């Protein structure tokens, strides 16, 4: 309902931690486990790479279709680009809908 | 092959193929009698222009074909289909053909 593609067998989750790596433990014996750990994290890449599969028009439309254009004026800030120190925004939202066909 | 039978049909397509696009145009024309069939010359001392607007010329009675327009062979939804994702084009060969000839 927030729509996307509903799948049974999803993309599977994938599930990362950093290894314990405990302190020194005590000279003698004690079986109450461990608080004492190696204070310490992980960084890294990650790419992901999905291939998709288009369906083209078809349409036999005349007359020009609507289209996604970004408005072409004297603006401050570009859309979808960085600001002045570096923060990235989004300015507003894009569906997918331009395009038409008859029903 | 006439008389009852006809010498084309009415090609008027458009098929976009990967690094090219091949336009068809079929039209309705009409072609009259000029000049009382007559090669009449024509200049511009009947006219009395200036001097920048003479002219000494020939009229034919011949027609004659023009498809110099890029209208002629783009719809305006294939010419919006063709400057917002092509960097350039180029015509490669032309095919023209006159059929379905009715003198009246």
């Amino acid at each position: 309902l927030m729509g996307g593609f509903g799948l049974k067998n999803p993309p599977p989750q994938i599930l990362i931690k950093n290894t314990p790596v405990p302190a020194n433990p005590p000279a003698e014996f004690s079986a109450t486990k461990f608080a004492s750990f190696i204070t310490q994290y992980s960084t890294g890449q990650v790419s992901v790479e999905i291939e998709w599969e288009l369906q083209k028009e078809n349409s036999k439309r005349w007359n020009p279709e609507v289209q996604y254009t970004s408005n072409y004026a004297k603006s401050a800030n570009v859309d979808f680009t960085v600001d002045n120190n570096g923060l990235y925004t989004e300015p507003r939202p894009i569906g997918t809908r331009y395009l038409t066909r008859p029903l | 092959d006439g008389v009852g039978n006809a010498s084309g049909n009415w090609h008027c397509d458009s098929t976009w193929l990967g690094d090219r696009v091949i336009t068809t145009s079929t039209r309705t024309w009409a072609l009259p009698t000029y000049n009382n069939h007559l090669y009449k010359q024509i200049s511009s001392a009947s006219t009395g222009a200036s001097n920048d607007n003479h002219y000494f010329g020939y009229s034919t009675p011949w027609g004659y074909f023009d498809f110099n327009r890029f209208h002629c062979h783009f719809s305006p939804r294939d010419w919006q289909r063709l400057i917002n994702n092509n960097w350039g084009f180029r015509p490669k060969r032309l095919n023209f053909k006159l059929f379905n000839i009715q003198v009246k």
